[PDB]
């Protein structure tokens, strides 16, 4: 219904980190899943 | 020597250096120029692009730079010569080689 | 009946450009004209005159017309 | 028991305020969790040259310690009893807000109000946090997104405060004392600029008291000379063009002006926008998809991505769309989408149009989901509209829409008018601005 | 062979956007008529031309009714000859070249239909032999019949001085002195050769008006669609 | 996709040749002049097919065909004159064209270029036609003179002549086989050009900086499409001022007293176009020695290239070269006053100065002068 | 940081309309584009009038020269044809016969059993004044000229295939199958017929 | 209204709070995901969840878009190592025409070959996207290096598998996986009488390893200078009373942060690693639980340089953590946040149709948050410590990405 | 070449406004005028020379052609 | 009240259609004003010559 919070473009150069405020909230805790739709952006979980 | 009152003078008076060009940027392009400048470092190659984007918008506006701009004479370092000239040497080898 | 052409080329010629082009034009005249042997003319002059005189009638002469 | 009927027993907002003037507002329901916070407003559109990015600043500075609780006390207090603590900046609003057990509301709202008010801002952690920013710049500069946008701002609304960004100029940001950090604070966060807004499991009444006991000395001052009102903001007709071959793919981001928060049009465009829609490669659509753009794209590969967007700032905002895509398709995509704004103006159909509000009823519903969203959506309703619209308020401006609406108000807007252009990266194909200009008419209408 | 070009007279129809004198015109006609039409021809001019310009449709029918000319054959095989109409052109004197050399002594007199165009300076030149014959400079003996006018070629002529004073009575009553009736023929002869001059002037004054107006709106046009780029400012920003 | 403009296989041409065409951004009015020669020649055919519609290639009729066209047809007159003067702006036009081409270096492109000498020389043969065809006196004595100085060839020259002329002298077949081929040449024209287009847009267009464009290319539209109605509206200007002001101003008056073989006019010229290397031809005094350097002076043209010596390729930055090509410029246009002239004193050895100095520029001088600013840069 | 980017200053260009930079450009949103469309606008206008005329003579250029206009019409003087006699003249290079017809004829004509016609053409449907008959001396089968008072109706007759005619030029006896041809005419006087 | 619930005799489970809100979600949960899988088929379940949106028998590929759409619906498929679920969303009053297109979508897909190969390349953008994020490299190899079978199975697709995952693998793997035996329909915003009601006419379709752990490591050179790494040992399993230790522990430990550009301050892991490092770096506790087996352990995010350094640290703060030392406060911390994170995360309608369907699976019927809560109260300190035992002692695997230069290996350790 | 595929370039910005937010002759006299005379010194002196010496090699040449026609006083 | 210039955007120039009809309509009018207007203007400049002028004197 609603558009994804980061869209998904393929080929795209990554954002960069370079301190440890940005990094915490990185370290994964919870096993994989994933979610593929009809219109919301497809996207990856702890 | 004694003609280098010529050349400063010729230089002004050619007035690319109003452009805020240096005296490699006006070189026609032909084959070997081509190459030399494909073998320019990024820093080089990217000065170039601006240096004639700069040009020639000012070309576009029928206008030169402020004077305190322009290319001085003394500080217009021959940027391409050293890859020009082995573009060139190394083609005039291979041209004796097809003899 | 006055032409008015005729009475303009006589007011022109008075001019100084006028009468020393036709003083060129009478030398001339008793030049030839007083010499024998000799197959030089004066057209030249005629022409030098004239010149100078219908362009001051040009300029004038339309006024009448 | 059908859906218009689900909209009349929704819960309703408690509205209301303290002496100095700080606004209380309140959404309740049988809830173990709640969210509670402090919408403020102000932002970079609110700061000058000099001062910019203070707001950011501070951001950084407000869960580092209080007078109360100094250094990690705070975050040990608000770690130890499960509540989790967040922030953010726009030009417009800032906002904190704490995540917590519906039976810790009260400590919740104490350590906001400790927060706000009674801010460490230690001189240390001043200069600590300064290098942090200038990293933050530095990652946001390898973002694309972020950039385009930043620009389509700057250009935008060249020359006043909405072209400012939030984080500031890294020049402002090496040079800010911790003198124009306390004077900007005192000057901005004034109760009646803020807003205390909560939801989940919570008597408004006790939220209102607790608002009384910490928020009490908030200051609603405003001395006669020294009163922060928004100048508006012009808007100009513009092209930001950073060019930059090395990079991988292409940002473009157009717009044309919009009306602003306060405006019913809002309502009619947010349908419009739904219809030409949203895209990404990962979608399931392809071709089928109902969206002519989004079916366009997806059939021809013309871009990796694309939103349309209608921000909203005061009295103005930009109402576009930003796409991603291949530097061979840029000319191919702007045609596209310049071309879809267009058939709605001249001619939109009553069944896209349905299509576009039946989104639109589905997105701000689905949106509101769970607490913090809903805090949120009180918190920042307060400060724009100066109250919360009931979902069967939203319902009434949904069902009012028609074709003909959709036409008139897009036309408004879009048809023949000067869009403002920011595009970066392979940009070498991005259209010319007068070819983009006239590519916002029909000559066949 | 000196030569001597003609001045510059200052004609009614000198100026840019200066017409053609019709009555002028009218006389001018006369003057071909009663005078140059004995020697002269004008091939490319007919009894309809006049109308409109100098002469009503009913005096120009008049004028026309006034000539023979030729026509036929008639069923029998015979050619007559009949009165002009509208439609006939100003009938040539000589029946060809040969014949017209024949009755003025070895020179063929030129037709006068394009003879503004077909001499450098025009008006200011005929205008400038017809008034200019003179006595020959001394020292100067022109051969028979070769009569001396300054501003022709070689400076001898074999056409004698046509005009002089009263040559003709014009029908609105104008003094007939050489210089007016040299005024009035020319102003017939430019017209001959340029009908068009009145019109085309018209014309002038229309485009330099639409142009006046065109000019500077799509210069403005330009200068508007260009402003884009005329505007722009460039940064270099290396990392 | 749906550009139709990209898509359709007929716009897509246009497209690419009218509308998306990355141009310079600094292009300046001297490349106005390509637009311009297009109108010119769809000028001369719309105004040339109209009077066609009236004219008569007839020795007998010929002459007086045209003047009927300037009496008796509606409008033939501003036709005409239209036709006469489109002729000259042609010329004039032509010459600025080539002008930019020497002075910016665009003879760099060389098939760009040796067509363009094709065209010129296309262009020359069907002005000289088109002259003829009024059948006046410089028509006429014009015409037996130029065609006749291919008789200076050896042997077959004099045979050659007289085949032109389909006779023994410039008489009936020759005026008709030149309304002929005055006719169909602009269409060869038309399509020469297309072939001139056809190899320009492979490497796009020069600028007056002589510095590769592709860091600053503008689409053609709207830049260049507002620019060439502008300078087509200025073209109509010269055009129409010429027509309407003063539409004798830049032909001849025998041309108005009919071809008499004859009388023979005071000084026969061709028109004021070619007078240059009428003047070039004057200079020599032998007939096939005057032929060659007449032929010369035109295709001199396709060698220019090949002399180029500078290692910058426009003048712009290039003093001595400017003043040089300025001197060229004059040199030229002393070569038309003398080319209209008598053979007499002064002119016949003015014109040799011209006809030497001529040569002299564009073989050994401009060269010289390119490599004298090389050595002053340490090029 | 890209967030030192600032986009320069544009006063010296702007439109004084959008130099309040505190204030909304959208009032001149209506009026920049107005006068600027106004251009666009009041210029095709020009060239319309221009095109117009441009075409306009292109186009009467190949309609009739003044010339062919000229032999376009003729005047014909009535009181030089007496009655009974068939005057003929030439016109666009043809034979043209004007006939002053006797009483006689006029209603002998009427009379003419119309049904017994190969073509009706009735004559007062062939002419205006009745004593007045003009016709084109080009007989309608193979176009020769009839001779005028012969044959059987008393009219013309036409020796090529013996096309005979009455005497409101209709056919009635021979090959040809159309009555001979009625120009476009007018009386401009008593006096004066002018034909074309 | 609170939740009602029914287990078909077909094995089925319905459940479904009626709410009244304005919106209805419902999901149906299927024993469908990547762990049943084989070595023959891996990545078939990936295409199949790329897949929904194909034409089915019942409406068209175009319908199921352009349907959805005109209503302003929502069709999405969430996988798990375990599970796949089929989700719609829409207004309340177009519950049944989502529900007409669920019912295609999941029992009656026509995998038509053109369609199926056609969708081929979706798996590489697929994928391409989610392997942008390196914690998506670590955890799918990190589950391949702990085991040998089943839970070992990355979610999407292998490379070699791409273009070559056929209709027929589509239809086995729906045919015998999606069956009433193994699924549960769950639903906000309808009547349990209509869900039943449906599932009975509808959801009717006839039935169809132990994962074994192994201990592995797996490495990805590649030369960021951030090292990715996770350090794990086998944990107890969903459902079992033990479980709820590791969840305790891993809150002690630290997992996640709880303030924005905070310093993690109870973060037991994160200020035992803070002390020996100090450039940019993240770490929490990793843990994994499933109904076979569980991994639990923990993340680093470190300097390449550092990776040695940081890993070492972590583990040491597990080793202590095994050792005995933990004061009350912290495993009170630690319930406190847990209890909060429980809560908050079926705090929307959308986490709690995730956890009531997600449980309808794995266990018998919903169990109530406030047993939950209870549950987590249920951990004693002593469970806590043998859960950090069971972790030092037991056999580990590992998974990093990175200049692995300093990475140090299992055996390193 | 279709744009798109022209050239390589980077690192520079440009920034432009509508010609809807602008005017079409900024400071036309006031810049206008001086730019002009600038451009204009700065060829004089390479265009204006060789037509110099064509209006003298002209006007000498006419005169003397006229003066070589007239008759010669001997 | 909004400006003339705006008045005539809003009026005539925002819809293509309009813009078109009032460019026909504009030159229809523009088209005699200008004929009639000019022409007085070239036979003011030539009074007495043309012979619209002199017309009268043999009628
Ligand atoms: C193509 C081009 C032009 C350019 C050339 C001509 C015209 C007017 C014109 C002439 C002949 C025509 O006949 C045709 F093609 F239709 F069959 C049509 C139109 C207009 C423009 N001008 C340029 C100027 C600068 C740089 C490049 C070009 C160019 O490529």
């Amino acid at each position: 219904a609603v558009p994804a919070t980061s869209e998904s473009p393929v080929l795209d150069l990554k954002r960069s980190v370079l301190c440890r405020e940005s990094l915490r909230g990185q370290a994964a805790g919870r096993p994989l899943v994933a979610s593929v739709s009809l219109n919301v952006p497809a996207s990856v979980r702890y | 020597r004694w003609l280098e009152g010529i050349r400063k003078w010729y230089y002004n008076a050619a007035g690319f250096n109003k452009l805020g060009l240096m005296r490699d940027d006006t070189i026609h392009e032909n084959d070997d120029v081509k190459e030399a400048i494909r073998r320019l470092p990024e820093n080089l190659y990217d000065d170039r692009v601006f240096r004639i984007k700069r040009a020639l918008d000012l070309s576009m506006r029928q206008q030169i730079l402020p004077k305190e701009q322009w290319t001085k004479y003394e500080e217009d370092k021959s940027y391409l010569e050293p890859y020009l000239k082995e573009v060139i040497r190394e083609r005039k080898e291979r041209e004796e080689w097809a003899k | 009946l006055v032409d008015p052409l005729t009475t303009v080329r006589e007011q022109c010629e008075q001019l100084e450009k006028c009468v020393k082009a036709r003083e060129r034009l009478e030398l001339c005249d008793e030049r030839v004209s007083s010499r024998s042997q000799t197959e030089e003319d004066c057209t030249e002059e005629l022409l030098d005159f004239l010149h100078a005189r219908d362009h001051c009638v040009a300029h004038k002469l339309f006024n009448s017309l | 028991a059908t859906y218009a009927q689900a909209l009349q027993s929704v819960p309703e907002t408690q509205v209301s305020q303290l002496d100095n003037g700080l606004r209380v507002a309140s959404e309740q329901s049988s809830q173990p969790t709640c969210t509670v916070g402090v919408w403020i407003d102000a932002g970079s559109r609110y700061e000058s040259e000099k001062n910019n990015g203070a707001g950011y600043f501070v951001e950084h500075l407000a869960f580092k310690g209080t007078k109360n609780r100094p250094g990690n006390a705070l975050e040990k207090e608000v770690e130890s009893m499960g509540a989790h603590l967040n922030a953010y900046s726009t030009r417009e609003h800032t906002a904190y807000y704490i995540k917590a057990l519906s039976k810790d509301l009260p400590k919740a709202v104490e350590l906001l109000a400790d927060i706000v008010q009674n801010c460490s801002l230690e001189d240390s952690q001043i200069e600590k946090e300064r290098d942090v920013i200038l990293q933050e710049l530095q990652e946001n500069d390898t973002s694309m997104r972020d950039v385009v946008f930043n620009y389509l701002h700057a250009t935008a609304f060249q020359g006043t405060p909405l072209a400012q960004s939030v984080e500031g100029p890294s020049e402002n940001v090496r040079k800010l004392s911790r003198a124009d950090l306390t004077e900007y604070l005192s000057r901005h966060y004034k109760a009646p600029r803020m807003v205390l807004a909560a939801a989940g499991g919570l008597e408004h009444r006790q939220l209102l008291d607790l608002a009384q006991k910490h928020f009490s000395g908030l200051s609603g001052t405003y001395d006669e000379e020294t009163v922060p009102t928004l100048s508006p903001c012009r808007f100009t007709g513009s092209q930001i063009c950073h060019r930059e071959d090395g990079l991988p793919l292409a940002h473009v981001a157009i717009a044309v002006e919009g009306p602003g928060w306060a405006h019913p049009d809002n309502v009619a465009l947010q349908v419009a926008n739904a219809i030409i829609g949203h895209y990404d490669c990962t979608y399931g659509g392809g071709a089928h998809l109902s969206s002519p753009l989004a079916s366009i794209a997806a059939t021809n590969k013309l871009c990796q991505s694309f939103q349309t967007f209608n921000i909203c700032y005061a009295d103005t905002g930009l109402l576009g769309a930003h796409f991603v895509c291949d530097h061979m398709s840029i000319d191919d995509m702007m045609f596209v989408l310049q071309g879809q704004w267009m058939r709605l103006c001249t001619s939109a159909t009553e069944s896209e149009v349905l299509r576009g509000k039946n989104l639109l009823r589905n997105a701000l519903v689905s949106h509101l989901d769970g607490t913090t969203p809903v805090c949120e959506d009180i918190g920042r309703s307060l400060l724009t509209y100066g109250r919360r619209i009931p979902l069967a308020e939203w319902e009434s401006r949904i069902a009012e829409v028609d074709a003909r609406v959709v036409r008139e108000v897009c036309s408004k807007y879009f048809y023949d008018q000067c869009p403002a252009v920011a595009g970066f990266g392979p940009i070498e194909q991005l259209p010319d601005y007068n070819r983009i200009r006239s590519g916002m008419f029909w000559l066949r209408f | 062979d000196l030569e001597l070009h003609p001045p510059s007279y200052p004609w009614s129809h000198r100026g840019l956007l200066s017409s053609l004198d019709h009555t002028s015109i009218r006389r001018g006609f006369q003057v071909y008529k009663q005078v140059c039409s004995s020697c002269h021809s004008m091939d490319y001019v007919a009894y309809r031309h006049l109308v409109g310009v100098c002469y009503t449709e009913d005096e120009a029918k008049a004028l026309a009714e006034e000539v023979e000319v030729q026509d036929g054959p008639n069923e029998d095989g015979e050619m007559f000859m009949r009165p002009g109409k509208l439609s006939d052109y100003f009938p040539k004197p000589y029946p060809n070249p040969e014949a017209a050399r024949a009755a003025n002594n070895g020179a063929l007199p030129p037709d006068l239909s394009y003879i503004v165009r077909a001499r450098h300076g025009g008006e200011d030149y005929v205008f400038s032999l017809l008034t200019g014959y003179c006595e020959p400079p001394t020292g100067v003996s022109l051969r028979e019949g070769l009569y001396f006018n300054p501003y022709f070629p070689g400076q001898a002529i074999g056409m004698a001085p046509p005009i002089y004073n009263e040559v003709l009575e014009f029908d609105d009553g104008t003094p007939a002195t050489m210089s007016q009736v040299a005024k009035d023929v020319c102003t017939f002869l430019r017209w001959a050769a340029e009908p068009e001059h009145d019109h085309r002037k018209r014309m002038g004054l229309k485009m330099l008006l639409m142009m006046g107006l065109l000019l500077p709106l799509v210069y403005a046009m330009k200068r508007h669609k260009w402003s884009v780029l005329k505007s722009r400012k460039l940064a270099y920003r290396p990392p | 996709m749906t550009n139709i403009r990209k898509s359709h296989p007929l716009m897509k041409i246009v497209n690419n040749a009218f509308i998306d065409l990355p141009a310079p951004s600094n292009i300046s009015s001297w490349w106005n002049f390509g637009s311009l020669l297009g109108i010119c020649l769809i000028l001369q055919i719309l105004t040339g097919l109209f009077l066609a519609m009236h004219y008569t290639s007839d020795t007998t009729t010929a002459f007086s065909s045209v003047t009927h066209i300037c009496r008796d047809v509606n409008y033939g007159w501003i036709i005409r004159y239209m036709h006469a003067n489109g002729a000259s702006m042609f010329f004039i036009c032509l010459y600025m064209h080539v002008g930019r081409g020497l002075y910016y270096g665009s003879y760099t492109f060389l098939e760009t270029w040796n067509i363009g000498v094709i065209l010129l020389l296309t262009v020359m043969a069907t002005a000289f036609m088109g002259y003829v065809l009024p059948w006046g006196q410089m028509s006429f004595w014009g015409a037996t003179v130029i065609t006749n100085l291919l008789s200076a060839i050896p042997y077959i020259g004099t045979n050659l002549v007289e085949w032109i002329w389909g006779g023994f002298s410039v008489d009936k077949a020759t005026l008709t086989r030149f309304f002929a081929f005055h006719f169909i040449l602009p269409f060869i024209i038309m399509a020469i050009a297309m072939v001139h287009l056809l190899f320009l847009h492979e490497t796009g267009s020069n600028n007056p900086t002589g510095i590769s464009s592709d860091v600053d290319k503008i689409p053609f539209h709207p830049y260049y499409t507002i620019k060439d109605i502008l300078g087509a509206l200025l073209l109509i200007l010269a055009l129409m001022l010429l027509v309407l002001f003063a539409p004798d101003l830049l032909g001849d008056p025998d041309n108005y007293t009919p071809a008499n073989p004859l009388n023979t006019p005071p000084h026969i010229k061709p028109e004021w176009y070619f007078l240059f290397a009428y003047a070039i031809l004057r200079s020599i005094p032998n007939k096939l020695g005057g032929v060659l350097a007449l032929a010369f002076s035109i295709l001199i043209l396709a060698l220019i290239p090949l002399l180029h010596t500078s290692k910058q390729r426009s003048m712009m930055f290039r003093p001595l070269s400017q003043c040089l090509f300025w001197a060229l410029v004059a040199d030229l246009l002393t070569l038309t006053w003398i080319g209209g002239q008598p053979v007499e004193h002064p002119y016949i050895t003015i014109g040799q100065l011209a006809s030497v100095l001529y040569f002299l520029l564009i073989l050994v001088l401009m060269p010289t002068a390119g490599t004298i600013e090389n050595k002053l840069l340490k090029w | 940081s890209h967030t030192d980017i600032k986009v320069p200053d544009f006063s010296d260009y702007r439109r004084p309309e959008v130099l309040d930079s505190t204030k909304s450009s959208k009032e001149s949103s209506e009026a920049r584009k107005g006068f600027s469309y106004l251009v666009t606008a009041t210029t095709t206008v020009g060239v319309a009038y221009a095109a117009k005329n441009v075409v306009s003579q292109f186009v009467s250029s190949m309609s009739a020269s003044a010339d062919v206009l000229a032999m376009s019409k003729i005047e014909i003087k009535l009181s030089d044809i007496p009655e009974g006699k068939n005057m003929a003249f030439k016109w666009r290079g043809k034979p043209l016969f004007v006939r002053h017809r006797t009483k006689k004829e006029i209603d002998q004509e009427a009379a003419v059993e119309v049904s017994q016609l190969r073509d009706p053409q009735h004559d007062l449907e062939r002419v205006k004044k009745p004593e007045w008959v003009i016709l084109i001396g080009v007989c309608t089968h193979l176009g020769c000229v009839p001779i005028a008072n012969a044959g059987d109706f008393g009219g013309y007759y036409c020796p090529c295939h013996g096309s005979h005619y009455d005497a409101s030029g209709r056919i009635r006896k021979g090959p040809a199958p159309l009555n001979l041809e009625v120009p476009s005419y007018e009386f401009t006087s008593d006096d004066m017929v002018i034909v074309g | 209204q609170d939740l009602e619930f029914t287990r078909l005799p077909n094995g089925l489970v319905i459940a479904s709070l009626e709410n009244y809100a304005p919106a209805s979600r419902i999901g149906l949960f299927i024993k469908a995901g990547s762990r049943y899988e084989n070595s023959n088929n891996l990545g078939t379940s990936h295409l199949l969840r790329l897949a929904s949106s194909l034409t089915t028998k019942g409406a068209s590929s175009f319908k199921i878009t352009r349907g959805i759409e005109a209503v302003g619906g929502k069709l999405s498929v969430t996988s798990t190592r375990e599970n796949m679920a089929y989700t719609v969303e829409c207004l309340r009053d177009d519950v049944d025409i989502l529900m007409e297109f669920l019912l295609n979508v999941t029992t009656a897909p026509e995998f038509r070959r053109w369609e199926v190969a056609a969708l081929q390349p979706q798996l590489r953008i697929d994928k391409a996207v989610a392997l942008q994020n390196p914690q998506a490299h670590v955890i799918e190899n990190l589950h391949a290096a702990a085991y040998r079978n089943a839970l070992a199975n990355s979610l999407y697709c292998p490379d070699y598998r791409i273009g070559k995952v056929t209709p027929v693998e589509l239809h086995d793997y729906v045919q015998n996986h999606f069956t009433s035996a193994r699924m549960a329909l769950i639903g906000l915003g309808v009547s349990h009488p209509v869900l039943k009601q449906v599932a009975e006419q509808f959801l009717n379709i006839r039935g169809g390893a132990k994962a074994k752990y192994h201990g592995g490591e797996i490495r990805e050179q590649n030369g960021d200078s951030l090292v990715h790494a996770a350090l794990v040992a086998e944990s107890a399993a969903i459902g079992s009373a033990e479980a709820n230790a590791f969840s305790v522990l891993q809150h002690v430990l630290g997992a996640g942060p709880h303030v924005k550009r905070g310093s993690n301050a109870t973060s037991s892991l994160y200020q035992a690693v803070a002390k020996g490092v100090h450039q940019p770096f993240d770490v929490s506790a990793f843990n994994a639980s499933y109904s076979d087996s569980g991994l639990f352990g923990f993340y680093t995010i470190s300097q390449a340089a550092s990776a040695g350094d940081v890993i070492k640290a972590a583990y040491n703060q597990v080793k202590t953590i095994a050792q005995g030392n933990l004061s009350n406060p912290d495993v009170q911390a630690a319930k406190n946040k847990l209890k909060a994170g429980y809560l908050m995360s079926v705090e929307s309608s959308e986490g709690f149709l995730d956890e009531v369907g997600s449980q309808a699976l794995a266990a018998g019927s919903y169990t109530p948050p406030s047993t939950v809560l209870q549950q987590i109260d249920a951990v004693a300190d002593a469970d806590v410590i043998n859960a950090a035992k069971k972790f030092v002692s037991g056999r580990k695997s590992m998974a990093a990405s990175g200049n692995l230069g300093h990475t140090p290996f299992i055996d390193e350790l | 070449r279709q744009f798109g595929h022209l050239t390589r370039v980077r690192h520079v910005i440009t920034y432009s406004l509508s010609p809807f937010e602008q005017r079409a002759f900024p400071h036309y006299f006031s810049k206008g005028i001086p730019n002009v005379l600038r451009r204009t010194r700065a060829c004089i002196l390479r265009v204006a020379p060789p037509f110099v010496a064509f209006y003298l090699v002209y006007t000498w040449g006419t005169q003397e052609f006229e003066k070589s026609k007239r008759k010669n006083p001997a | 009240a909004p400006t003339l210039t705006a008045r005539l955007y809003s009026l005539l120039f925002r819809r293509t259609s309009t813009f078109a009809l009032t460019i026909v309509v504009g030159a229809l009018f523009f088209e005699r004003a200008f004929d009639q207007g000019a022409d007085a203007i070239y036979e003011h400049i030539n009074e007495g010559k043309l012979w619209k002028h002199i017309k009268h004197k043999y009628e």
